[PDB]
C-alpha cells in the first residue's frame, strides 16, 4: 500500500510540475498563441476563433495546478 | 478603451470589417498587398473586445489584433 | 458554481435583475452608484478556486481534528 | 523471506485464507442439490480456487504477514532468489508486445504518409497494408536498432517550435 | 381528397456507397478530414437532419425512418429481455414462490471470478438478482411458462426485423411526401383512436381472457402447470363462467346493455389485492376498457375527409382575448412545419408522463408481487424520474432549437409567442425572485436546523417535536381521498391507493403499501423539490426567451444555436448560447432528481417498507424520516453514510460489482470536473508539446490531434458529470435495496 | 500531530505552486532574450516541447499503472 | 460489395473488430490458463 | 453630394406594441442611440431587443441603448431587405452625434480618403519584449 501510494504521490507532484513547467514554459507563446507575452500574465482569452481559447493564459495554468496541488497534498 | 491595432501582413480581404459587431473597424487605401486597401481602427472607443475581427483575419498569426484594456460603459457593451 | 457556470449566462441573468430593480415603483429612488455586472473570467477562476480551496480545506480540517481527538 | 517476508507454501496465513475461502464457497454449496447446475459451478470455483494456492505455492511467491503473495520488483533480489517471472520477465513480454504495436503504427503511418491524401486512409484503414506491417512487424527490436543506427528513426530540427 | 396517401418511389437507393464516405450528409465535413474536430463533428452532426439540407420533406423522411430503426431498436430489447427471462432466469421457479425467490435474469459466464456475480438467487438458481420488474410484468399477463417467454421473444425479433424493413422502405423504396406528414389531424385520430384506444382495448381483450382467469387461479393457489393454458380459456366457455360465472350470459349483456352483470370481472375495487399486494386485475381489466372507450371517442374529433370533425387551425384562431393579442394565430403554422417545436412539447409532456408514471407506480402498485419487492419498487420510481427529467430537459432545449432556427417573426407579430418575447425580462425577473426566495426559505431552513442542533437548541429547531410547518394542504388532500369511498365515489370499495390512509397490504410478510404520514420534514423536502423545479425551469426558460438576442448581445440567433460565446470581450460572454443554457439545466435537472429519489429512498425505508409481524411494525431504517430529516447532517447520517454501509462492504458477495461500480462511478463524475473546469486553450498547447514529441520520432498523424472544442469540452463534463452519479446512486440504491429490502 | 503535518503540508503545496506561478510571471514580465543569449534560462524554452512532453509521459505513465494496479486489487 | 468491404475497413469498425479480437483471445486464455498472476513454467 | 445628415424626431417610429426589452436609465443620464432608414414597404422585421416590429413605407426612427443593437439592426436591415440604415448618438443634453457611416460609405469600401487610425507599420511577430515597455508609466502593451 505505501509503494502504491507513494507512485500516486509520484503521480502528483510529476502531474502539478506538468502543469507549472507547462505554464512557465508557454508563458510567452505557443502555436496556438505566438503573442501570448503581448497580453501580460493574466488574462481571459484570445476568443472563439482558432478552435477556442479558454484557459490559455499562465495564470489560467497556475489555475489548473492548484487543484492537482490539492489532490495531491 | 481597448486596444486594437492592425499589422501590415493584412491582404486587404476586409472581413473584420464585416465582422466588427460595432464598426470599430474600416478599411484605409494601402499600397502594400494586391487589394490595394488595408484596415484601420479609428473608434477603438466603442470597441467590446469581443474578438469577432480576428476570429475572420484569415493571415496566419492575425493581422487584426484586440488587446483588452480598460473597461468604459461602452467597453462593456452595457444598455444601463 | 464559480467553476462550471460561466460568466454571460450570469450578465444575461443580472440585466433582467437592473430591468426590475429601474422598473419597480419606490425602488427607483434607490439607485447604484457602481452598474452591477457579473464577475470577469479571471475572477471567476479565483473565486471559485478561493471556494474549493477552502472548502477542501475546511472539510478535512474538521475531518482530521474530529477522527484523530474523538477517539483519542 | 527476502525482506522480512516468507515462502506461500511455509506461511499459515496463506492457509488460513485459503480455508477462509473454501469454507465460504462451502456454507454457500450447502444449500442446493448435489448434481443440479449450481453445484456443479460452485465445485469448480472450488477446483480452480484450489488450483489457484496451488500454483501460487508452487512458484515460490513470498507471502507477507497478510497472507498475500508479494512481488519483488527488483533484478537482482528476483534473479538471485528465483523470483524473475514475478516482473522481471514480463517486464521484456510487456515491452515487446509495446515496441511492437508502437512500431506496427509508426510504419503504418510512415507507409501512408506518402499518398495522395493521407487521412483517408486513417479512418478508412489500408487492411492489406495494415495485415502486412502486422506480419512482419515481428521482429521490430532487431529493425528499431537498425533504424537508430542510421538516425533515421529521429527526425532532426526540421521539427516545429515556436519561440525559443 | 385532401388527407390521402402521397409518397415518392424510390427517391434514395439502397447503396453502400455512402456507407464508404464518413461526412456525406454534410457540406463541410464531406471533403474528409485534416483536424480530428471532423471526427467528433462527425458523429455529433450526424442526426442533426435541420442542418443537413433545407427541404422539409427530405428533413421529415429521414426522421419518420429514424423511428422505425429507433423502434427496430426497441423491439430488439424487448425481445432480448423476453429470451432472457426464458432461457436464463428462475422465473418458473419464481412463479411457485415469489415471496422466498429473488428475481433474476442475467447469469455471468464464470472466467475471472466474475461467477461470484451469480448470487444465489434461490430456486435451485444462480444469477444476478433483476430490478427490472419484468416477472411482475409476466405473472400479470399470465405467461406461466418459459415456452411463452421464447415465442414471444421470436415475435419480438420478427416484430424488429418488420421495423427495419419499415424504414428502409419508407426511406429508399417508397417515401412519403411533406403534405402527408402535414395532416396532423389524421394522425391524431389515428393515435388516439388506433394507437392508445384500440391498443387499450387490445389489452382489455388480453386482460378479460388471458390474464384475469390465470391470475385467479393463482391467487386461489395452484401449480402453473395445473393452470389451463390461455387458448383453453378462450375455446372454453365453461371454464371462464367456473372462474367469473357472468360468461356464461355471453356477450349478450354488452349488446343488451346490461353491463352491471358484468361486475364479475370489470370491477371498481380499489386498493390493492390482499392476496398479492397489486392492484385487481379485475379492476385494471375495467380500466383498459374504459380508458379504451374513451380514446376512440377522442379519435374521432378531428376533420380529415368528411366535413365532420374539428380543425385545428380554426380552434386556435378562435381563442383569442383582449389581454394576448391576436392569440394563438400562427401556432398551427409553426406546429406543422417544424420538427423541433414539435419535440419541445413531445419532450416536455412525455417526461412528465414519465415522472407521473413513477409516482403513480408505487402507490398504486398495478403488478402481483410488485409492491414487496423493494428493490423493483425502487429502481422503477428512480429510472422513471430520471427519464422524465432528462425528456424535461430536452424540451427546454429543442424549444430554443426551434427559437434559434426555425423562429420566423414575419409569421409571429403580437401572437403569444411575440409576446412573450417581449416580456421575456418580466418572465425572468419574476422567476430569479421566487427562485431565490425558495433557496433562502426552503435551504435556510435547514441551514437553521444544522444551526439550533449544532448550538445545542434543539427546541428552536423545525421539527414536529419543535417549531412545526404541517402540510396542511396535502394532509387535507389524503383526509379527501381516504374518505373518497364514502360519499364522493360511492362505488368504491377501498380507496385508489392505501397512501391517502387505511391499514396496511402485507404480502409474505413485508409491508406492500401502508399509510404515509406527511410531517415537517415533509414540508422542507417538498419546497426543496418546488425549489429546485423553478430553478431549473429558470435556466432552460432563460436559454428559450433569451435564445436569439439579449441586451448582452443582440444578434445571437446569427451565432447559433450550439456556439460558445462571443469573446471575452463586453466583460465575457462565456456560456450565452441557449446550448449553454441547457448544459446548466442538466445540473439542475441532476441536482433536483437526485433529492428526489433521496427523499423517495428514505420515505419509503422510513415510514412504508420493512417486515410486518402483526405486532407492531418495524420499518427498515427504524422510522427516522421526519425525526431526522431536519438537517443536512441528517441526510448525511443517516442516509448517505448510514445506508452506504451495504454497498461499501459489498466485496466478496454477489453484490460485489456494486461495490465496484460505486468506486467507478465516483471515478467518472470526477473526471468530469476536468472537463468542466479547464478549458481549451490549455489542452492545445499541450497537444503541441506532444505533437512535437510524435514529430521527433516520426509519428506525427495526418489527421491532426486538436484540443476537444468549447461546447464539445462542456458536453463531455456535463455527460460524464451525469453519468458518474446517477451511476453511484444507481449502484448505492441496488446494494442497499437488494440487501436490506 | 496531524494538524501540525497536514498543515505545513498544504503551506508546502501553496508556497511550491506559488513558486512556479512567478517563475511564470518572470518570463513574461521580466525575461530579456537578447540579455540572456543562450544560457540556461534560454536553453529551457529552447527545448520546452522536450520537458513538457517528458513530463507528459512520466505523468502519464505513472497514472496509467497507478490507477491499473488499484483498480486491478 | 467493395463499398460495403471499404465500410468494414472503416475506423470504428476495425476498432470493434479488432478489439474483439484482442478481447476473445485473452478470454479463451484466461478460460484455458486460469489465474496467471506469476509467469510460470 | 453626401455631407452629414441630421435628424428630427417627427419621423415615425415602426409599429410596435413595446417590449421589456427597449430603454434604461442609461438612456435619460449617459446617452441613447436613435437608427433611421427609409423603407420602401410595409414589412415585419425581428426587433434586437425582442419581438417583431413592422416598418413604414418612408423614414423610420428607432432608439436603442447600445451601438451593438443599431448595427445589429442595420444588419440585418442591409442583408435580409437590403435597406440602407444609419444610426446617430444622442446625449440627454440634446448633442446629436453621427455615428455609422462617417463618411457615407460603409465601412467595408475603401472611401479614398479616410485616415488609416492605430495600424503598425511592421509585422506583429516584431513586437517587443514586455521588459522594454516595464515601467512606462501606466501598465502597457508590446504593440503600445
Ligand atoms: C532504482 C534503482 C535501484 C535500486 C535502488 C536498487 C537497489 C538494490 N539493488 Mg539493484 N538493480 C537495479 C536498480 C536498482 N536496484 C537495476 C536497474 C539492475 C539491473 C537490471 C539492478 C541489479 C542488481 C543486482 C544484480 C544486485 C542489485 C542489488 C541491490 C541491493 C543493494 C538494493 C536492494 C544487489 C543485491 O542483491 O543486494 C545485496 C545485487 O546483487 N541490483
Ligand atoms: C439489447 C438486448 C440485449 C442485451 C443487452 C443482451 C445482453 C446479453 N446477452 Mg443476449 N440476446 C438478445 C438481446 C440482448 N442480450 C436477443 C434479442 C437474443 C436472441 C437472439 C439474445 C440471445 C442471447 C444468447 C443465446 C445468449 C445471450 C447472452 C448475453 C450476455 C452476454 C452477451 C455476450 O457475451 O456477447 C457475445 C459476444 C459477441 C456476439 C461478439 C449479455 C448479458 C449469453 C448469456 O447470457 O449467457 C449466459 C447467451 O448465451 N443473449
Ligand atoms: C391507426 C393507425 C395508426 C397507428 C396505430 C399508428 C401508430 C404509430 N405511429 Mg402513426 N400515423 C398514422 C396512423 C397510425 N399510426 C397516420 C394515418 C399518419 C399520417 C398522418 C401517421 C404518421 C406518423 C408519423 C409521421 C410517425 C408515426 C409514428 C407512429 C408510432 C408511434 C410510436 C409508438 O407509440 O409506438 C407504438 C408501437 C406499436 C404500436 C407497435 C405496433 C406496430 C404496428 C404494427 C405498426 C403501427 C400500425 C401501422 C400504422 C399499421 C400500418 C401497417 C402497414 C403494413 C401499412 C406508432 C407505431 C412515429 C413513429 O415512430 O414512426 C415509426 C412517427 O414518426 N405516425
Ligand atoms: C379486442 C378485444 C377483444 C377480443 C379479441 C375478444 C374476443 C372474444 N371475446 Mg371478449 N371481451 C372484450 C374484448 C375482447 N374480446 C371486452 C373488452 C369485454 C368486456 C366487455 C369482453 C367480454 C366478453 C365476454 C363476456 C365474452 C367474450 C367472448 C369472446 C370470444 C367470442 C366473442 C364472440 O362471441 O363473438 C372471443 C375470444 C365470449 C367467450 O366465449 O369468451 C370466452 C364471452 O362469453 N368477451
Ligand atoms: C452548494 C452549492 C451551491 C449553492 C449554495 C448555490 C447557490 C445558488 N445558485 Mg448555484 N450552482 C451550483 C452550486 C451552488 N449554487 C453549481 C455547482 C452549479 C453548476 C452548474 C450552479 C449553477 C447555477 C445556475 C446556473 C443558477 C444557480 C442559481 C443559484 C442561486 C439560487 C438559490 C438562491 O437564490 O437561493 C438563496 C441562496 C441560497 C440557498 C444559498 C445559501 C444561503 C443560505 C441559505 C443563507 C444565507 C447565508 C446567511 C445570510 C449568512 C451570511 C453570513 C454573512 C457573514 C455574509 C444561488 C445563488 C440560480 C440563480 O442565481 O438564480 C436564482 C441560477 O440560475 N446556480
Ligand atoms: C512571498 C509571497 C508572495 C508574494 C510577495 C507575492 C506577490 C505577488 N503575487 Mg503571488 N503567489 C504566492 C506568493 C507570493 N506572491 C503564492 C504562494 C501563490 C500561490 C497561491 C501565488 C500566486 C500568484 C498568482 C497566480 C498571481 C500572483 C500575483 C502576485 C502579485 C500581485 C499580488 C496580488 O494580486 O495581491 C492581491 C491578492 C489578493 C486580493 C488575494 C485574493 C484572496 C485570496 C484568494 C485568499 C482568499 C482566502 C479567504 C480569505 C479565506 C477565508 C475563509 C473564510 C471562510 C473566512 C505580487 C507581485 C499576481 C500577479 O503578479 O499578477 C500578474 C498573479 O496573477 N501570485
Ligand atoms: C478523477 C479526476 C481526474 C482524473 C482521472 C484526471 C486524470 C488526468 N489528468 Mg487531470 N484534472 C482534474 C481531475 C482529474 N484528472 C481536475 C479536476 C483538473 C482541474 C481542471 C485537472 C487538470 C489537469 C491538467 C491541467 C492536466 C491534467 C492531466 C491529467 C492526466 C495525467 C496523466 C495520467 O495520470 O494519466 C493516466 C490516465 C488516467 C488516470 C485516466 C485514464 C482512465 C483509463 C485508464 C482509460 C481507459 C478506460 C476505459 C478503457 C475507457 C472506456 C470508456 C468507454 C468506452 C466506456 C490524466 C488524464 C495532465 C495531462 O494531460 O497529462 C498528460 C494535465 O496537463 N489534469
Ligand atoms: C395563473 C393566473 C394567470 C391569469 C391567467 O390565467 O390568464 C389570464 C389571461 C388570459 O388572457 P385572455 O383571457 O385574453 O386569454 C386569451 C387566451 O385564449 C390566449 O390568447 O392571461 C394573461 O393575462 C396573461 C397571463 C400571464 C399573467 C402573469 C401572472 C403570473
Ligand atoms: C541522497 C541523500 C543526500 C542528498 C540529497 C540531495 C542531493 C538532495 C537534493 C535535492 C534537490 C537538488 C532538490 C531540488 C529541488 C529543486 C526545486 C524544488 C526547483 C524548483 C524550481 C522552480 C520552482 C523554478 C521556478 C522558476 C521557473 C518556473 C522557471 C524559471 C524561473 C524560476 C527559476 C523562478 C545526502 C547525502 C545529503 C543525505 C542522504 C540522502
Ligand atoms: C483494462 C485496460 C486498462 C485499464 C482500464 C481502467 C483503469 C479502467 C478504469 C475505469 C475506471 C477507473 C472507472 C470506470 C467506471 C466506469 C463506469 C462507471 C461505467 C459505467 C457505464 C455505464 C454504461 C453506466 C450505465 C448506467 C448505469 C449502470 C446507471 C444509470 C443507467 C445507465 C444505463 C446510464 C489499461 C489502461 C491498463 C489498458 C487498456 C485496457
Ligand atoms: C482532457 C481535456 C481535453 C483533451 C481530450 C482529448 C482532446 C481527447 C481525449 C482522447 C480521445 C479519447 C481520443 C483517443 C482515442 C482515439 C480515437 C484513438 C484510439 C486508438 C485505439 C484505442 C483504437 C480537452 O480537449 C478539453 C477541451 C475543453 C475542455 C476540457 C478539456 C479537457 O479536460
Ligand atoms: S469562451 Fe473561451 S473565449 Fe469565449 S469567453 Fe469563455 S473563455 Fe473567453
Ligand atoms: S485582417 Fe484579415 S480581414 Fe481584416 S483586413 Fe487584414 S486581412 Fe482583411
Amino acid at each position: 500500500g505505501d509503494f502504491l501510494v507513494h507512485h500516486a504521490i509520484a503521480l502528483g507532484l510529476h502531474t502539478t510540475t506538468l502543469i507549472l513547467v507547462k505554464g512557465a514554459l508557454d508563458a510567452r507563446g505557443s502555436k496556438l498563441m505566438p503573442d501570448k507575452k503581448d497580453f501580460g500574465y493574466s488574462f481571459p482569452c484570445d476568443g472563439p476563433g482558432r478552435g477556442g481559447t479558454c484557459d490559455i493564459s499562465a495564470y489560467d495554468a497556475f489555475y489548473l495546478a492548484v487543484f492537482w496541488m490539492l489532490n495531491t497534498i | 478603451a481597448h486596444i486594437v491595432k492592425i499589422y501590415d501582413t493584412c491582404i486587404g480581404c476586409t472581413q473584420c470589417v464585416r465582422a466588427c459587431p460595432l464598426d470599430v473597424l474600416e478599411m484605409v487605401p494601402w499600397d502594400g498587398c494586391k487589394a490595394s486597401q488595408m484596415a484601420s481602427a479609428p473608434r477603438t472607443e466603442d470597441c467590446v473586445g469581443c474578438k469577432r475581427c480576428e476570429t475572420a483575419c484569415p493571415t496566419d498569426f492575425l493581422s487584426v489584433r484586440v488587446y483588452l484594456g480598460s473597461e468604459s460603459t461602452r467597453s462593456m457593451g452595457l444598455s444601463y | 458554481m464559480f467553476l462550471i457556470s460561466w460568466r454571460g449566462y450570469w450578465q444575461e441573468l443580472i440585466e433582467t435583475l437592473v430591468w426590475a430593480h429601474e422598473k419597480t415603483p419606490l425602488a427607483n429612488l434607490v439607485y447604484w452608484k457602481d452598474k452591477p455586472v457579473a464577475l470577469s473570467i479571471v475572477q471567476a477562476r479565483l473565486v471559485g478556486l478561493a471556494h474549493f480551496s477552502v472548502g477542501y480545506i475546511f472539510t478535512y480540517a474538521a475531518f482530521l481534528i474530529a477522527s484523530t481527538s474523538g477517539r483519542f | 523471506d527476502i525482506a522480512g517476508l516468507t515462502p506461500c507454501s511455509e506461511s499459515k496465513a496463506y492457509a488460513k485464507l485459503e480455508k477462509k475461502e473454501l469454507k465460504t464457497l462451502e456454507k454457500r454449496l450447502k444449500q442446493y442439490e448435489a448434481d443440479s447446475a449450481p453445484a456443479v459451478a460452485l465445485k469448480a470455483t472450488m477446483e480452480r480456487t484450489k488450483a489457484r494456492f496451488a500454483n501460487y505455492a508452487k512458484a515460490g511467491l513470498l507471502c507477507g504477514n497478510d497472507g498475500l503473495p508479494h512481488l519483488i520488483a527488483d533484478p537482482g533480489l528476483a534473479l538471485k532468489y528465483g523470483h524473475a517471472g514475478e516482473v522481471f520477465i514480463p517486464t521484456f513480454g510487456f515491452l515487446y508486445v509495446a515496441g511492437y504495436i508502437g512500431y506496427v503504427g509508426r510504419q503504418y503511418l510512415i507507409a501512408v504518409k506518402g499518398e495522395a491524401k493521407p487521412t483517408d486512409k486513417e479512418i478508412i484503414i489500408d487492411v492489406p497494408l495494415a495485415t502486412k506491417l502486422a506480419w512482419q512487424g515481428a521482429g521490430w527490436p532487431l529493425a528499431a536498432v537498425q533504424e537508430l543506427q542510421r538516425g533515421t528513426l529521429l527526425e532532426k530540427e526540421e521539427n516545429i517550435t515556436v519561440s525559443p | 381528397k385532401k388527407v390521402k396517401i402521397a409518397v415518392d418511389r424510390n427517391p434514395v437507393e439502397t447503396s453502400f456507397e455512402k456507407w464508404a464516405k464518413p461526412g456525406h450528409f454534410s457540406r463541410t465535413l464531406s471533403k474528409g478530414p485534416n483536424t480530428t474536430t471532423w471526427i467528433w463533428n462527425l458523429h455529433a452532426d450526424a442526426h442533426d437532419f435541420d442542418s443537413h439540407t433545407s427541404d422539409l420533406e427530405e428533413i421529415s423522411r429521414k426522421v419518420f425512418s429514424a423511428h422505425f430503426g429507433q423502434l427496430g431498436i426497441i423491439f430488439i430489447w424487448l425481445s432480448g429481455m423476453y429470451f432472457h427471462g426464458a432461457r436464463f432466469s428462475n422465473y418458473e421457479a419464481w412463479l411457485s414462490d415469489p415471496t422466498h425467490i429473488k428475481p433474476s435474469a442475467q447469469v455471468v459466464w464464470p472466467i475471472v471470478g466474475q461467477e461470484i456475480l451469480n448470487g444465489d438467487v434461490g430456486g435451485g438458481f444462480q444469477g444476478i438478482q433483476i430490478t427490472s420488474g419484468f416477472f411482475q410484468l409476466w405473472r400479470a399477463s399470465g405467461i406461466t411458462s418459459e415456452l411463452q417467454l421464447y415465442t414471444t421473444a421470436i415475435g419480438g425479433l420478427v416484430m424488429a426485423a418488420a421495423m427495419f424493413f419499415a424504414g428502409w422502405f419508407h426511406y429508399h423504396k417508397a417515401a412519403p411526401k411533406l403534405e402527408w406528414f402535414q395532416n396532423v389531424e389524421s394522425m391524431l385520430n389515428h393515435h388516439l383512436g388506433g394507437l392508445l384506444g384500440l391498443g387499450s382495448l387490445a389489452w382489455a381483450g388480453h386482460q378479460i381472457h388471458v390474464s384475469l382467469p390465470v391470475n385467479k387461479l393463482l391467487d386461489a393457489g395452484v401449480d402453473p402447470k395445473e393452470i389451463p393454458l390461455p387458448h383453453d380459456l378462450l375455446l372454453n366457455r365453461a371454464i371462464m363462467a367456473d372462474l367469473y360465472p357472468s360468461f356464461a350470459k355471453g356477450i349478450a349483456p354488452f349488446f343488451t346493455l346490461n353491463w352491471s352483470e358484468y361486475s364479475d370481472f370489470l370491477t371498481f375495487k380499489g386498493g390493492l389485492n390482499p392476496v398479492t399486494g397489486g392492484l385487481w386485475l379485475s379492476d385494471t381489466a375495467h380500466h383498459h376498457v374504459a380508458i379504451a372507450v374513451l380514446f376512440l371517442v377522442a379519435g374521432h374529433m378531428y376533420r380529415t375527409n368528411w366535413g365532420i370533425g374539428h380543425s385545428m387551425k380554426e380552434i386556435l384562431e378562435a381563442h383569442r382575448g383582449p389581454f394576448t393579442g391576436e392569440g394563438h394565430v400562427g401556432l398551427y403554422e409553426i406546429l406543422t412545419t417544424s420538427w423541433h417545436a414539435q419535440l419541445a412539447i413531445n419532450l416536455a409532456l412525455f417526461g412528465s408522463l414519465s415522472i407521473i408514471v413513477a409516482h403513480h407506480m408505487y402507490a398504486m402498485p398495478p403488478y402481483p408481487y410488485l409492491a414487496t419487492d423493494y428493490g423493483t419498487q425502487l429502481s422503477l420510481f428512480t429510472h422513471h424520474t430520471w427519464i422524465g427529467g432528462f425528456c424535461i430537459v430536452g424540451a427546454g432545449a429543442h424549444a430554443a432549437i426551434f427559437m434559434v432556427r426555425d423562429y420566423d417573426p414575419t409569421n409571429n407579430y403580437n401572437n403569444l409567442l411575440d409576446r412573450v418575447i417581449r416580456h421575456r425580462d418580466a418572465i425572468i425577473s419574476h422567476l430569479n425572485w421566487v427562485c431565490i426566495f425558495l433557496g433562502f426559505h426552503s435551504f435556510g431552513l435547514y441551514i437553521h436546523n444544522d444551526t439550533m442542533s449544532a448550538l445545542g437548541r434543539p427546541q428552536d429547531m423545525f421539527s414536529d417535536t419543535a417549531i412545526q410547518l404541517q402540510p396542511v394542504f396535502a394532509q387535507w388532500i389524503q383526509n379527501t381521498h381516504f374518505l373518497a369511498p364514502q360519499l364522493t365515489a360511492p362505488n368504491a370499495l377501498a380507496a385508489t391507493s392505501l397512501t391517502w390512509g387505511g391499514d396496511l397490504v402485507a404480502v409474505g410478510g413485508k409491508v406492500a403499501m401502508m399509510p404515509i404520514s406527511l410531517g415537517t420534514s415533509d414540508f422542507m423536502v417538498h419546497h426543496i423539490h418546488a425549489f429546485t423545479i423553478h430553478v431549473t425551469v429558470l435556466i432552460l426558460l432563460k436559454g428559450v426567451l433569451f435564445a436569439r438576442s439579449s441586451r448582452l448581445i443582440p444578434d445571437k440567433a446569427n451565432l447559433g444555436f450550439r456556439f460558445p460565446c462571443d469573446g471575452p470581450g463586453r466583460g465575457g460572454t462565456c456560456q450565452v448560447s441557449a446550448w449553454d443554457h441547457v448544459f446548466l439545466g442538466l445540473f439542475w435537472m441532476y441536482n433536483s432528481l437526485s433529492i428526489v429519489i433521496f427523499h423517495f429512498s428514505w420515505k419509503m425505508q422510513s415510514d412504508v417498507w420493512g417486515t410486518v409481524t402483526a405486532s407492531g411494525v418495524s420499518h427498515i431504517t427504524g422510522g427516522n424520516f421526519a425525526q431526522s430529516a431536519n438537517t443536512i447532517n441528517g441526510w448525511l447520517r443517516d442516509f448517505l453514510w448510514a445506508q452506504s454501509s451495504q454497498v461499501i462492504q459489498s466485496y466478496g458477495s454477489a453484490l460485489s460489482a456494486y461495490g465496484l461500480i460505486f468506486l467507478g462511478a465516483h471515478f467518472v463524475w470526477a473526471f468530469s470536473l476536468m472537463f468542466l473546469f479547464s478549458g481549451r486553450g490549455y489542452w492545445q498547447e499541450l497537444i503541441e508539446s506532444i505533437v512535437w514529441a510524435h514529430n521527433k520520432l516520426k509519428v506525427a498523424p495526418a489527421i491532426q490531434p486538436r484540443a476537444l472544442s468549447i461546447t464539445q469540452g462542456r458536453a463531455v463534463g456535463v455527460a460524464h458529470y451525469l453519468l458518474g452519479g446517477i451511476a453511484t446512486t444507481w449502484s448505492f440504491f441496488l446494494a442497499r435495496i437488494i440487501s436490506v429490502g | 500531530q496531524a494538524a501540525l503535518y497536514t498543515h505545513h503540508q498544504y503551506i508546502a503545496g501553496f508556497i511550491m505552486c506559488g513558486a512556479f506561478a512567478h517563475g511564470a510571471i518572470f518570463f513574461i514580465r521580466d525575461y530579456d532574450p537578447e540579455q540572456n543569449k543562450g544560457n540556461v534560462l534560454a536553453r529551457m524554452l529552447d527545448h520546452k516541447e522536450a520537458l513538457i512532453s517528458h513530463l507528459s509521459w512520466v505523468s502519464l505513465f505513472l497514472g496509467f499503472h497507478t490507477l491499473g494496479l488499484y483498480v486491478h486489487n | 460489395m467493395k463499398d460495403f468491404t471499404t465500410y468494414l475497413s472503416t475506423a470504428p469498425v476495425i476498432a470493434t473488430i479488432w478489439f474483439t479480437f484482442t478481447a476473445g483471445l485473452l478470454i479463451e486464455i484466461n478460460r484455458y490458463f486460469p489465474d496467471p498472476l506469476v509467469f510460470s513454467f | 453630394a453626401w455631407t452629414v445628415p441630421t435628424l428630427n424626431p417627427d419621423t415615425p417610429s415602426p409599429i410596435f406594441g413595446g417590449s421589456t426589452g427597449g430603454l434604461l436609465r442609461k438612456a435619460q443620464t449617459e446617452e441613447f442611440y436613435v437608427i433611421t432608414w427609409e423603407a420602401k414597404k410595409e414589412q415585419i422585421f425581428e426587433m434586437p431587443t425582442g419581438g417583431a416590429a413592422i416598418m413604414r413605407q418612408g423614414p423610420n426612427l428607432l432608439k436603442f441603448g447600445k451601438k451593438e443593437q443599431c448595427l445589429a439592426l442595420t444588419t440585418q436591415l442591409r442583408n435580409k431587405f437590403k435597406l440602407t440604415p444609419c444610426f446617430y448618438r444622442v446625449f440627454p443634453d440634446g448633442k446629436v452625434q453621427y455615428l455609422h457611416p462617417a463618411d457615407g460609405v460603409y465601412p467595408e469600401k475603401v472611401n479614398a480618403g479616410r485616415v488609416g487610425a492605430n495600424q503598425n507599420m511592421r509585422r506583429i511577430g516584431q513586437n517587443v519584449n514586455p521588459i522594454k515597455v516595464k515601467f512606462s508609466g501606466r501598465m502597457m502593451s508590446p504593440a503600445e
